[PDB]
């Protein structure tokens, strides 16, 4: 959680459903014609910066105005997807901030059967991170740019760091 | 509504894999106030509305929970707002002074980017201000060492050393170096490194 | 040296100087700096080489001196002067300059800065040919003047509606809009307004303008009409001149710029600023000013006649008592133009020319405090020397050449300070910018204006409404003025002047302010039987004197 | 300190200081009294060669005479120099280093100094010419992103300072995060005094340390480098008793 | 220092420089014992090894006084005992017998190696090469039995108690970032 993080700053703009809990007369006037009010029950796709903030004040049955809907990104598919096999995952395609949103919504719930397979998955990664940032050139195979271009946004600065320490070490080394 | 701003954040991502890729401070882009300007004024906007809306709802016939919604929605899109503009300011900030802390505090206009006008107004007195925090801190209890100096560590004596642009001669410590051009030194590792960085030298 | 100098071994005091320059400031200590340094300790031989602050407070002076130039990595020749300016710092400051070297600043529309343009004299050799323009500066004048004006517009405080390039008006109709650009005729002869994107047609039969102004072919306008696509007819129903603005809110938006640059200067290399001395030389500016006046006459004293002569005599008798700070003469100094002569029988009009400055200097020689006290300005005249060989007396090139120097040879030898300019021209005080313009307006501008079918005091009003909403010096075609390609930035009024001094002949004399800015009018230097000319106080007050 | 035993021990703490300082994620305090011996040190070794570089040569520059014998003349000297390079670079990057840091937390450490309850206090922690750094610099911050931006923000939340709604913009530092350390023990050389080290079986001194979040006990041998969070190991660093990597 | 986050790890001429900091055995060619000159009065180091030294005796001196005593013709180091064949040898028989623990060798591993083998190449009893191929085959060995202990990683801590100070700068940034989100993610989780 830090202010001045691009990334976390960029990963609160992604989009979360939620329906309206809650009818207000005169809303909606940000999305559709003004004039018409929201009726109760409505679906809506809410940026997360503010379906957070929405969720939690309640306003008055002390009710928040919206209550969230579990998204998809977080669903039983995906689940058995990471669970069976996450070498080889393209989670690049499901989510661009997947990791950041993950840990956002298990401190919004509190869920323990998120928690350790999401370990188990990253711990998993890493292994296979590390094989490739030992991997140097002295023609070039399909497997590394493959996997390279499957990761998460944040697994890239761990990547780039390791290769560049690998890079010095094995410059010094030789002279 | 502040969905405009991220195309501000996502750009000055942009430009740290630049400092990322390069490992250099240089070339520092062109700035982006007209899309700072559009959300300065879409904020006076908001803002202008929000007054308004909360002179209905004291005038008596605007509902509570309409007014109390629209100030917290307002309220929170003016947060975003602030919070994209000062995460655009603070990188710029911090690579200016990273770029400044290296070159002596000097801004080597003479010999990095060649016009500087790519910084707004108010970039360049803030670098001015910083140059003369720079210039000042030396000036104090550390006046015998250079801060400005170099960071790898002196490893041996004598190197060889290659002239890379012409002038005439240069005095030194009991000796006086002439920079003919195109000549090769065996002089001392602590007396160059000074000329090495205005890139007057070449082949350690 | 001292009165008991003691040659030095450079040896020993390598130390001393390569330390400092070395390792606390400065760097690359050249020969001639370790030479200036023996002289100059041997201008110091007070105990030295056994005494540390005085020399060492004299070497930081000399930094702090010397590394506000450039950036002064080699100590060349100059080492010397830098010292007689420490020796030195142990009415000046204004300057006058000519529409010839006024620097070339650019105007980018897609990087809304201006950009400085190198000069073609200080690079290029200029010794055969060098003040020629190029083909394409023509071709972008108009559009500098475009983009700056659209500039202007756009940053006024109303708009923020906003207007549509022309191009743009082709698929609508029957809808309102706003635009400007240039008012001319086309090659038919009907009413038409050109932008860089392109140009459509006027309907002026129910025009109601924006009264005040002088609408004038070659003057941005803005125009509120509907389109009709079964012409091509952009029915006009209103139409007014863009608003101006104050110096202080444009020169902020590029802080303040060293266009006029006295104290520093911008070049290619790098773009300068400065905003600390304005105050201070503000503050210098308001103490002692009456006591430097400056006094201009009328136009057209024409040196040839004996009326004129008698009373610029009893002029001078009046002033040699006092004699002012600055002392302007406007307008021609000869009553025909001067042009090929076909008979030798009689004296060359060349010849006349030159005759008839040669009394003036005899006039000079009793009036020695006026000639030793007081600066002297001339300005060419419509009628001068170089115009008048092509033009007979007619408008021509307005970035006029000065006078020849082969037929000035005695003026400047007697009086110790005159200058002569360009006919636009423009000096820079201390806290004040002065320009000087002499042509006919007035009868211009009323012979031009625009038809639109439907106490003298309002007449200048309106001109200077129009001059200065316009923010050019010639609001006309190439049709009417032919301007030097590139010279055209002289004519511009970017940050507009503080004091304009514009004479004109068929104006009478007033002295209105507007937008920051206040404009004299200087008549004609006689008339009815009577002459007279005109001073104005630095603390914004004018007066009138009348000497028959 | 209060005494040198020697100026190398002197050398070797200002060492381990810069070690420890380069890895900490928190600002630590600032050791007055050894870079106050240490300037006076390189000052008069600065003059000393100084002397003997000029006696060289103004007795070679008075007369041709003999030049100085090359043995025990040039290596001597060279040492001296190369060694005082050495040493300025070494306090040079500690410096640098502490000037980034206090470039990073400079709104924290402010808002914490205010603080009358807090006993630390941000004299101790910084040099003068460090809090005027601080101080110059966060106003010349905050004037320059007052007038770019906050000039246009409303009366509710112009102030870079809150710590109330749903993000708080002042940075602490991460104490939990993971970092190398060494087990070098007691710096007594009898290395048993303390009264915190306990045994376990075939003797090897230990140190047991608990984490609250794990609710476990962890135990520390002299000789082994782990890997711990930051947190749990602030005295024991603090007292000397490991030195990071 | 920042410059590009250079104030987290060590950069390789940091770690060069710290390893050059230690003293070393050297036997010198010339002497400099005082008439019974120049005073070498340094500050930090012991000046009476220097001061008091004679031809063909053994004494200890920094590493960085001997390599550049060795740039001249003033110098002869003394190689330590681990730069011989029959020490290798064992080590590596330890390494193959024993495949959980590292074997023991200091922090200077391959370091002092690598400066000797640049330097000093004339002064040894053993061929260069035979003692290149042993080294490297130790980095082999041990870098293998780093790979198979890297396999779990604990979100509490980890012992490594035989790392030498390369392999561990290497390693530091992806191990400390790698347990940094496993330890936010099961505090997050609470």
């Amino acid at each position: 959680m830090g202010y001045y993080d691009i990334d976390d700053v960029l990963a609160d703009g992604t989009e979360f459903p939620c329906k309206f809990q809650y009818d207000i007369p005169g809303l909606g006037y940000l999305e559709n014609n003004p004039g018409r009010p929201i009726t109760k029950n409505t679906k809506l796709s809410l940026p997360l910066w503010l379906a957070r903030i929405l969720a939690i004040v309640g306003g008055d049955e002390p009710v928040p105005f919206v209550e969230l809907l579990p998204p998809d990104m977080f669903s039983t598919k995906v689940m058995n997807a990471i669970k069976t096999d996450p070498v080889a995952l393209d989670l690049h395609s499901i989510n661009s901030h997947f990791f950041s949103l993950a840990i956002k919504w298990i401190m919004l719930f509190s869920e323990k059967e998120l928690a350790n397979v999401v370990s188990e998955l990253l711990l998993q990664r890493a292994q296979e991170l590390n094989h490739h940032a030992s991997s140097l050139s002295i023609n070039t195979n399909i497997a590394t740019s493959t996997f390279l271009l499957k990761l998460e946004e944040m697994e890239k600065e761990i990547y780039k760091k390791s290769h560049e320490s690998y890079k010095d070490t094995k410059r010094w080394m030789f002279k | 509504y502040g969905d405009l701003g991220n195309k501000l954040v996502l750009e000055a991502k942009r430009t740290k894999q630049l400092y990322a890729r390069s490992n250099q401070d240089v070339n520092l882009p062109m700035y982006h106030e007209d899309i700072i300007r559009n959300i300065l004024k879409e904020v006076s906007n908001l803002r202008k509305n929000t007054e308004y809306l909360k002179e209905q709802q004291q005038l008596g016939m605007l509902d509570d929970k309409v007014a109390k919604c629209q100030y917290f929605v307002t309220l929170l899109c003016m947060e975003r707002n602030k919070r994209c503009l000062l995460a655009y300011q603070r990188l710029r900030t911090d690579i200016l002074d990273s770029m400044a802390w290296n070159n002596n505090g000097l801004d080597l206009m003479s010999s990095s980017q060649q016009d500087t006008n790519n910084l707004s107004h108010q970039e360049q007195e803030y670098l001015k201000e910083y140059c003369d925090l720079i210039t000042d801190l030396k000036s104090g209890d550390l006046v015998d060492i250079d801060l400005s100096g170099s960071l790898v560590p002196p490893s041996d004596v004598f190197i060889d050393v290659r002239v890379l642009k012409d002038a005439g001669e240069i005095q030194t410590e009991y000796g006086v170096f002439n920079l003919i051009k195109d000549s090769q030194f065996f002089v001392r590792q602590s007396d160059v490194e000074r000329l090495i960085q205005q890139g007057y030298l070449q082949k350690i | 040296g001292n009165v008991l100098p003691v040659k030095i071994q450079p040896p020993l005091l390598r130390p001393l100087a390569y330390r400092v320059l070395s390792r606390k400031y400065g760097l690359s200590i050249k020969s001639d700096g370790l030479s200036a340094l023996a002289e100059f300790v041997g201008t110091n031989i007070g105990a030295n080489w056994r005494q540390g602050p005085a020399t060492i407070k004299f070497l930081e002076q000399f930094a702090a001196v010397w590394k506000q130039q450039e950036r002064g990595l080699f100590i060349d020749q100059s080492g010397v002067k830098e010292v007689i300016q420490e020796m030195k710092e142990r009415r000046d400051y204004f300057k006058v300059i000519n529409a010839s070297q006024q620097q070339r600043f650019s105007y980018n529309p897609h990087k809304m800065q201006f950009i400085f343009v190198p000069n073609k004299k200080q690079n290029g050799l200029g010794g055969i040919a060098g003040f020629l323009p190029d083909i394409e500066d023509k071709v972008q004048m108009f559009l500098t003047r475009y983009y700056l004006t659209n500039d202007r517009v756009m940053r006024n405080e109303n708009f923020q509606m906003s207007i549509t390039p022309i191009k743009n008006l082709l698929g609508r109709d029957a809808q309102n809009f706003l635009l400007l650009g240039l008012l001319n005729k086309n090659f038919k002869g009907n009413w038409s307004l050109e932008d860089p994107s392109g140009s459509v047609e006027i309907d002026i039969s129910q025009t109601i303008p924006t009264q005040g102004h002088y609408y004038v072919p070659g003057c941005m306008v803005l125009v509120e009409g509907i389109y009709y696509s079964v012409g091509n007819k952009f029915h006009v129903t209103s139409m007014t001149l863009p608003p101006g603005e104050r110096r202080e809110i444009t020169l902020e938006t590029i802080g303040n710029l060293d266009l006029l640059g006295i104290h520093g200067i911008s070049n290619n290399n790098f773009i300068a600023r400065l905003d600390k001395d304005l105050k201070i030389r503000l503050h210098l500016l308001e103490k002692e000013l009456t006591d430097h006046k400056f006094v201009i006459l009328g136009a057209n004293l024409f040196l040839d006649d004996l009326k004129i002569m008698t009373a610029l005599s009893k002029i001078l008798q009046k002033l040699n008592d006092d004699p002012p700070t600055l002392l302007i003469w406007q307008g021609s100094f000869t009553s025909v133009p001067v042009f090929a002569s076909m008979s030798s029988r009689n004296i060359s009009s060349s010849t006349q020319f030159k005759n008839n400055f040669d009394a003036l200097a005899t006039l000079l020689s009793r009036f020695d405090n006026l000639t030793e006290n007081t600066t002297m300005i001339f300005i060419p005249g419509p009628n001068d020397l170089w115009g008048s060989m092509v033009s007979l007396g007619a408008s021509g090139t307005l970035p006029q050449d000065p006078i020849p120097s082969a037929f000035t040879k005695k003026i400047n030898k007697v009086c110790k300070n005159v200058v002569w300019s360009s006919n636009p021209t423009r000096i820079a005080y201390l806290s004040q910018e002065i320009v000087i313009f002499r042509d006919d307006l007035s009868g211009r501008f009323k012979r031009h204006r625009l038809e639109f079918p439907f106490q003298k005091v309002q007449e200048t009003r309106k001109l200077v409404k129009t001059i200065l909403d316009q923010g050019h010096l010639s609001p006309f075609l190439d049709s009417l003025r032919p301007i030097s390609w590139d010279l055209d930035h002289t004519l511009t009024l970017c940050p507009i002047p503080s004091t304009m001094v514009l004479c004109d002949t068929t104006s009478a004399q007033f002295d209105l302010t507007y937008n920051g800015c206040k404009v004299i009018n200087p008549g004609s230097f006689i008339h009815n039987r009577r002459a007279r000319y005109m001073e104005y106080v630095p603390s914004s007050k004018k007066t009138i004197q009348e000497e028959i | 300190t209060q005494i040198y035993v020697s100026p190398q021990q002197d050398f070797s703490d200002l060492m381990k200081s810069w070690k420890n300082e380069r890895c900490s994620p928190e600002l630590l305090p600032y050791p007055h009294q050894l870079m106050k011996r240490l300037l006076n040190r390189i000052s008069m070794q600065s003059q000393l060669i100084e002397n003997i570089s000029m006696g060289f040569l103004d007795m070679q520059n008075a007369s041709n005479a003999n030049p100085p014998m090359p043995n025990e003349s040039k290596l001597p000297l060279l040492c001296m120099e190369t060694e005082l390079e050495r040493l300025k670079f070494v306090i040079r990057s500690y410096i640098r280093c502490r000037l980034s840091k206090i470039d990073k937390f400079s709104l924290y450490l402010r808002q914490l100094n205010e603080d009358e309850n807090s006993l630390i206090s941000l004299t101790d922690l910084l040099s003068k010419d460090e809090i005027k750094y601080h101080d110059t610099h966060s106003l010349i911050w905050l004037k320059l992103v007052n007038d770019s931006i906050l000039k246009y923000m409303p009366e509710e939340l112009q102030a870079i300072n809150d710590t109330e709604g749903s993000v708080n913009m002042i940075d602490e530092p991460d104490w939990n995060k993971f970092v190398f350390i060494h087990v070098n023990g007691p710096p007594d050389g009898k290395w048993n005094e303390d009264p915190l080290l306990q045994e376990n079986e075939f003797g090897k001194p230990c140190y047991t340390v608990t984490i609250p979040d794990l609710k476990e006990e962890v135990e520390l041998t002299i000789g082994s480098i782990y890997v711990m969070r930051y947190e749990v190991i602030r005295d024991l660093l603090r007292d000397d008793k490991v030195a990071l990597i | 220092s920042l410059p590009a986050h250079l104030q987290q790890t060590f950069s390789p001429e940091e770690i060069q420089f710290i390893v050059e900091n230690e003293p070393i055995k050297i036997f010198p060619r010339i002497t400099t014992r005082q008439k019974i000159h120049t005073r070498w009065q340094l500050i930090t180091t012991d000046d009476k090894a220097l001061n008091n030294m004679v031809a063909m005796r053994s004494t200890e001196v920094v590493l960085w006084i001997a390599l550049l005593l060795k740039q001249q013709s003033k110098c002869s180091i003394v190689a330590p005992q681990w730069l011989t064949t029959k020490e290798l040898d064992r080590k590596i028989q330890y390494e193959k017998t024993h495949p959980d623990r590292f074997s023991e060798l200091p922090w200077n591993w391959l370091v002092l190696a690598r400066i000797l083998f640049n330097k000093a190449k004339d002064d040894f009893h053993d061929p260069i090469h035979e003692l290149r191929g042993k080294i490297q085959d130790l980095r082999e060995i041990r870098q293998i039995k780093v790979l198979k202990g890297l396999k779990y990683l604990n979100e509490s801590h980890l012992q490594l108690d035989n790392l030498s100070l390369l392999e561990i700068n290497e390693l530091r940034p992806f191990i400390t970032e790698i347990m940094d989100k496993l330890r936010e993610i099961h505090t997050a989780s609470l």
